[PDB]
């Protein structure tokens, strides 16, 4: 997977992640 | 075959994970709108409150002023009957 | 890999899990919301009458303010006239 930015709050989050760890939106969303 | 079909599930998991997103986020947009009109409750309180006072300060004065001018009227009524009179 | 994709696939159910609860409890909020929004109308047609009431009153008043100083003034004029 990679490392993945969350499009919401631009927090970069583990490739495990399944929630962004910070404002908790799904990965996809 | 067990790491397709795991991969499968885990895709499946994260697109359920954006409808309910999305739910949630009309849920909250709608709750914003909510606590607006919420938000008028004591504003339409205090301007009924306000206007009752006011009313009450009318009503009390109005009550005052209708016992004088009957007695107005009453002493005009009996002065212009003296006057026809005579 | 396959032992992350197993622990993956369990955060994603604690995750649905977590989301669901959130609409749950969003949900009834609304509920309670409902009502306190449903006595709303009421209260406007409240503050709506005591305006009327209010109005009407004040208007009253002005004008029996009005007549009585005219009463006042014929009661006088017919006093010289008397005279
Ligand atoms: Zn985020």
């Amino acid at each position: 997977r990679g490392r993945w930015a969350c499009q919401s709050c631009t927090f970069e989050n583990e490739a495990a992640a399944v929630l962004c760890s910070i404002c908790e939106r799904p990965r996809l969303a | 075959m067990q790491l397709e079909d795991l991969r499968q599930q885990l895709q499946q998991a994260e697109e359920a994970l954006v409808a309910k997103q999305e739910l949630i986020d009309k849920l909250k947009e709608e709750a914003e709108q909510h606590k607006i009109v919420m938000e008028t409750v004591p504003v339409l309180k205090a301007q009924a409150d306000i206007y009752k006072a006011d009313f009450q300060a009318e009503r009390h004065a109005r009550e005052k002023l209708v016992e004088k001018k009957e007695y107005l009227q009453e002493q005009l009524e009996q002065l212009q009957r003296e006057f026809n009179k005579l």
